[PDB]
């Protein structure tokens, strides 16, 4: 709730919107709007990393009490992170959910939006910080330390039969005067079975970043159509239930339509140009039905391709055979779908949905929205987001990271669109440059298993694959690629790694972790899994991202680290 | 008729009954493979035709025209019936032959060869470019302002019926430049090779017609094998005459084959 706490929000603030994300911008531009509405000046921020965050707060060494960060938080007992915080108001709203408890407790400078059907970690603080063994926060028999310290009367207090609290059992000795430590460790470790179940085996994401924010601003009587679209963007990023889960899809078909359909501000007069209120339809995650012909865009998506195996010829043969049953002309299969004639381009999906039921594909259609600004053309559900990811354009000017962020947030207006087509173009060329490596690497047989996983390494830098989003995308097209056709049915289920050269950064051999096949809810080990070898030998590793599934190494200090990381 | 219905039935009970290549015949599926690539130039085996039913070797030369027509009709009635999905793009068919146990050199064919089954080769020389002709007869009435309508067309002959929406009237008329069907064209001029001459004199030549499906394959000086059939312009000006009719001869191509053929070419054995 903040139908009460929002009424705190008038004084000065800082609105930080942590490292690059589509949840980020969609969730934050609305609040920029909200906050120049009630006549507040504030601060939006680019985040380059947790160090970027810490210097940022360092540069804002004031007493801005209404500090705000969003889509982060699980890093420390962040009073340890952020010492000078005294009673300063922070707000966490992150869906990176497996977060510390010291950030949850200490009801001082934090917002426990603790609301979940998992009441599983209640004494998770009641024994690690509250108990201790072989400790110094205590007294001694001598008269020089005759003062009572922060006596928790627990293992946090002494273990020499000095514990006024801890009134479950005997006092002097259970079997010995220090069986205190024995039972302390019993509970400690027997329930580190569940502490190590947290944060040291697996990570995930939770819920939205900004649909809660839509309901917040909905209670103040705003029917901002565009805010529905921006939140739609925020979700349709990791609506990708194979990437990171939505789940609620068939429940949000009630939720969001109920937000928007039932309140019909015009039921009879809406046949107008500007922003004719949003609609909903059941369509695909075929990449880019609209502005391209079929036959290139039927070819660069993984799911349409992997099930029909087109990077070899034979897939094209069966492809043509299904265009045959579809009876699309090849010319028409090479003019833009919109550039087609009428009747075919109307009936296209109408036929494809039902007579693809019978030929190896079942999971291409979705439920989404689309709308006009005017009479130019009818933009698409995600063709923003696949234009966005192409704006992470790590050029060597050193300004372009933050500048491309600022550009991106200045994109989803109804105004700036000469760039949006730019994003489309950039996206397409990268999208088929993805495919351009798979044939090279598959049929060169670069699929290094090397034991319990599959593994890739690469050799030099591409501007595609300088940054790691494209890298995860590489790994997540090859994987299906190889494991369709080179295997029996036994070994299709193992995880994957991939090197990522950075000729820019003096030689670091970046990596990204990614998971085996077809287990949507059973997600990453790699919330910590890499860190094993970090303990065993341990060499210059990083975990800088609030994204977990990533590292950054030296050019060449990986292989032995990998041999340790065999297990 | 009872028998004159059985031509198409023989084709139908041929293309899915005479089977070789260790089952799963070509013409079960080769036609599918023609519809796939959008060619409309299915080709037939005379060898395999005789291996099924020899009967249509003698029932050809009395009118191979009507044989070819009564075949491609079957191809339509099969294709659009089982591939009604096809029925937008071209929806028109004709077929070919590539097995004739014969090479007639030039300077070999005479009045006996009239309007029947043929083969021959030669060499290309200079010919026309790329043009179309017409395909359907329709005009426009102006007494009543109507259309004369579309009319059944003979190969180079007039129709002129009285029937038309203008009270079946309006002998006069005019003609439009649309609403009418077209057809590509190209020509060839065939010479004979410098190897198989009569060893030292001027060579002979006759001309040859190719049609809308058949153009932009030839070129000057190219290698070739064609069935073709023997033509006759039926009058190069008969009258009180020369000491000789001014007649000529052409061949019209059914199936042209290049004898270089430098593309990816061959069919697939089944195994």
């Amino acid at each position: 709730l903040r139908n009460d706490f929002y009424r705190q929000l008038v004084g000065k603030r800082i609105l930080i919107v942590v490292n690059y994300d589509i949840d980020a911008i969609c969730a934050s531009r609305i609040l920029q709007a909200l906050f120049k509405y009630d006549h507040m000046l504030y601060t939006v921020v680019p985040i380059m990393g947790v160090t970027g965050l810490k210097r940022a707060y360092g540069e804002h060494q004031g007493d801005v009490k209404y500090v705000v960060l969003v889509n982060c938080g699980g890093c420390v007992d962040i009073v340890e992170l952020l010492q000078p915080s005294d009673d300063v108001t922070f707000f966490i709203c992150d869906s990176h959910r497996p977060l510390d408890v010291c950030n949850i407790y200490s009801d001082r400078q934090v917002c426990i939006l603790g609301d979940a059907s998992l009441e599983e970690n209640i004494p998770a603080f009641e024994t690690i910080f509250y108990d201790s063994e072989g400790e110094d926060e205590d007294e001694d028999e001598s008269s020089d330390t005759e003062q009572q310290h922060d006596d928790s009367g627990a293992g946090e207090s002494d273990q020499e039969d000095q514990a006024p609290r801890s009134r479950k059992l005997s006092r002097l000795e259970r079997h010995e005067q220090r069986i205190l430590k024995q039972r302390a460790r019993r509970q400690w470790e027997s329930e580190r079975d569940r502490i190590m179940f947290e944060y040291t085996q697996f990570s995930y994401y939770g819920r939205s970043a900004a649909l809660m924010v839509f309901e917040l601003a909905w209670k103040l009587s705003k029917d901002n159509m565009d805010l529905l679209w921006w939140a739609i963007v925020g979700i349709t990023e990791q609506l990708l239930l194979g990437k990171i889960e939505s789940g609620a899809y068939t429940l949000e078909l009630e939720q969001i339509q109920s937000h928007v359909s039932r309140l019909t501000n015009k039921t009879n007069d809406q046949n107008t140009m500007s922003a004719s209120k949003i609609t909903f339809e059941n369509d695909l995650h075929l990449v880019l039905y609209r502005h391209w012909p079929v036959t290139e865009s039927m070819r660069y998506s993984r799911y349409s391709s992997c099930q029909l195996k087109l990077w070899t010829l034979r897939g094209e043969k069966r492809l043509h055979e299904l265009l045959l049953e579809m009876g699309l002309p090849l010319v028409h299969a090479r003019q833009t779908y919109g550039a087609m004639d009428l009747v075919l381009r109307k009936e296209f999906f109408s036929m494809v949905e039902r007579l693809a039921e019978k030929y190896d594909i079942a999971d291409i259609v979705y439920g989404t929205f689309t709308l006009s600004y005017g009479y130019r053309s009818r933009y698409a559900a995600a063709d923003y987001v696949y234009a966005l990811l192409a704006i992470m354009e790590s050029v060597k000017k050193h300004k372009t990271p933050e500048d491309c962020f600022l550009e991106a947030s200045d994109a989803l207006s109804r105004q700036h669109k000469q760039l949006l087509s730019a994003g489309i173009d950039q996206a397409k060329l990268l999208h088929a440059a993805v495919f351009r490596q798979v044939q090279s690497s598959l049929e060169a047989r670069q699929v290094h298993s090397a034991g319990s996983f599959f593994y890739y390494v690469l050799q030099e830098e591409h501007a595609f694959f300088s940054y790691p989003y494209a890298l995860g995308l590489l790994a997540r097209f090859l994987l299906r690629g190889h494991v369709a056709t080179s295997r029996a049915r036994q070994a299709s289920d193992l995880p994957l790694i991939a090197s990522c050269p950075l000729n820019a950064s003096e030689g670091m051999c970046l990596l990204v972790g990614i998971v085996p096949v077809r287990e949507d809810s059973p997600r990453n080990f790699f919330g910590k899994a890499f860190e094993q070898a970090a303990q065993k030998s341990g060499v210059a590793l990083l975990q800088d991202f609030f994204e977990p599934a990533v590292v950054q190494l030296r050019q060449s200090d990986l292989t032995r680290f990998l041999d340790s990381l065999t297990v | 008729l009872g028998p004159r219905t059985e031509i198409a039935n023989r084709f139908q009970s041929f293309l899915r009954t005479f089977v070789d290549e260790r089952g799963a015949y070509t013409y079960r599926d080769r036609i599918r493979r023609m519809c796939e690539q959008n060619m409309s130039s299915f080709v037939v085996s005379y060898t395999d035709l005789a291996n099924k039913e020899h009967v249509l070797a003698y029932f050809l030369p009395e009118a191979p025209f009507q044989m070819l027509e009564i075949f491609d009709k079957v191809a339509k009635d099969m294709v659009l019936s089982i591939f009604p999905t096809y029925e937008r793009v071209t929806t028109e068919i004709h077929v070919r032959i590539s097995e004739l146990p014969l090479i007639e050199e030039l300077r070999t064919f005479r009045k006996l060869h009239l309007n029947q089954l043929v083969r021959t080769l030669g060499v290309v020389t200079a010919t026309t470019g790329v043009l179309p002709q017409l395909s359907v007869i329709k005009y426009d009435c102006v007494k009543c302002g109507y259309v004369l309508g579309p009319f059944v067309q003979s190969q180079n002959t007039e129709i002129k019926p009285g029937s038309c929406p203008e009270c079946q009237s309006t002998g006069p008329f005019s003609i439009n430049m649309e609403q009418t069907l077209y057809r590509n064209y190209q020509k060839i001029t065939l010479q004979e090779s410098p190897g198989r001459i009569p060893a030292g004199r001027i060579p002979r030549s006759k001309d040859v017609i190719l049609l809308a499906d058949l153009c932009d394959q030839c070129k000057p000086g190219d290698e070739l094998e064609v069935t073709g059939i023997y033509t006759n312009n039926y009058d190069g000006s008969l009258n009180t005459d020369q000491g000789f009719p001014v007649f000529a001869t052409v061949i019209i191509a059914n199936h042209v084959v290049v004898k270089d053929s430098k593309q990816v070419v061959q069919s697939l054995t089944d195994e």
